[PDB]
């Protein structure tokens, strides 16, 4: 089976180069020209530009002339696209893709993405902070200036899973900030407990915060 | 079709 | 000119079993060169249609399309529950390879005000020197939403962090959540701490507010 496999995801200083590799198996890798596209909030998909691997031969998207340069390692069968002076602007998700298949060709298979985060934060990890006030109340805990992701969130160890709204993490200030908010019917609270559980692996934290009436 | 020289053939 | 490809509606709402057709009109003539993919989360595009009609062996007979010239349609006959996410078209005509903004493929309901709820800083953040400020807008539909923060009657815009959930799984909604930030010396400058959120199902915005010194 055709398989791009791309490298990990990236957490690299502002100014800094990096290069990310779209490894194939399953076929002949000079068959067919390698893609780039960068996948951004909205979301949003952008072609970088082309390189055919059988002679080197490029197109390019003017908008990254000089911040992304393709090439291909046919030694290895991997393509691979290097960044420079790297900025937040460039924090996304970068997708290699082959474009062939049965003639005429198109973009049909493509490797699995690689994040990237633009950051000069550290390891760090979250302060979990509780979020305490009709028919039905809600709560929540508010999971702050940590780095870098991922932050997962349970209520009362994954017993509370219905009325759960856990916000995707949002990078500001070079710290992340996350939420999550639960729904009870308001007769159960405060009898009946209510605790978020919040795991940073990249920190080894895993930490319980009860929410208590104010 | 100025792309099919490089993409196509 | 680079090749402009408009997807619009921007936001499709149906149900499933619904016949469904998307549009990708493009700024200059571009033949049969234009192809469908499908784009869930922050996963790879899955190509669905090669040369405005062309098939792909594996992909579902439902998926069909058309057009030529500037105006082209995805067509889904009879929409299945693993078809809601995001379309994009792209054209390969012409260099830049372009991409069009995309079509988010929803799931329709009936319209909800958000559920707005409103929280003070707890007293963890506060030892700590910080002054969080969330406002939760909960289960509302359709998606566009606006939150407002104001501080003793006065707009910040000032420290807000806000984040925004894919349609809810079980109940087809969606959700926002704005945290606004000061430190604690200037969150006791100010009383009243107000979200005011702003959707089609009303006239009036929703008005959340509590005041520090109650």
């Amino acid at each position: 089976e055709v398989q791009l496999q791309q490298s990990g995801p990236e957490l690299v200083k502002p100014g800094a180069s990096l290069k990310i590799s779209c490894k194939t198996s399953g076929y002949t890798f000079t068959d067919f020209t390698f893609h780039w596209v960068k996948l951004s909030h909205g979301p949003s998909l952008e072609w970088i530009g082309t390189i055919k691997p059988s002679n080197g031969d490029t197109a390019y998207n003017q908008k990254f002339k000089g911040k992304a340069t393709l090439s291909v390692d046919k030694s290895a069968s991997t393509a691979h696209i290097e960044f420079r002076s790297l900025t937040s602007e460039d924090s996304a998700v970068y997708f290699c893709a082959r474009f062939g298949g049965s003639y005429p060709y198109a973009m049909d298979y493509w490797g699995q993405g690689t994040s990237v985060i633009v950051s000069s934060a550290k390891t760090t990890p979250p302060s979990v902070y509780p979020l305490a006030p009709n028919s039905m109340v809600t709560l929540g805990c508010l999971v702050k200036g940590y780095f870098p992701e991922p932050v997962t969130v349970t209520w009362n160890s994954g017993s509370l899973s219905s009325g759960v709204h856990t916000f995707p993490a949002v990078l500001q200030s070079d710290l992340y900030t996350l939420s999550s908010s639960v729904t009870v019917p308001s007769s159960t609270w405060p009898s009946e407990t209510v605790t978020c559980n919040v795991a940073h692996p990249a920190s080894s934290t895993k930490v319980d915060k009860k929410i208590v009436p104010r | 079709n100025e792309t099919d020289v490089m993409l196509l053939n | 000119s680079d090749i402009v490809l408009t997807q619009s509606p921007a936001t499709l709402s149906v149900t499933p079993g619904d016949r469904v057709s998307l549009s990708c009109r493009a700024s200059q003539g571009i033949y049969n060169y234009v192809h469908w993919f499908q784009q869930k989360s922050h996963e790879s595009p899955r190509l669905l249609i090669k040369y405005a009609s062309q098939s792909i062996s594996g992909i579902p007979s439902r998926f069909s399309g058309s057009g030529s010239g500037t105006d082209f349609t995805l067509s889904i006959n009879s929409v299945e529950s693993e078809d809601f996410g995001m379309y994009f078209c792209q054209q390969t005509n012409k260099w830049p390879l372009t991409f069009g903004a995309g079509t988010k493929l929803e799931l329709k309901r009936a319209d909800a005000a958000p559920t707005v709820s409103i929280f003070p800083p707890s007293s963890e953040q506060l030892t700590s020197g910080g002054a969080s400020v969330v406002c939760f807008l909960n289960n509302f539909y359709p998606k566009d939403i606006n939150v407002k923060w104001k501080i003793d009657g006065s707009e910040r815009q000032n420290g807000v962090l806000n984040s925004w959930t894919d349609q809810d799984s079980k109940d087809s909604t969606y959700s926002m959540s704005s945290t606004l930030t000061l430190t604690k010396d200037e969150y006791e400058r100010h009383n009243s701490y107000t979200c005011e959120a702003t959707h089609k199902t009303s006239t009036s915005p929703i008005v959340k507010s509590f005041n520090r010194n109650e």
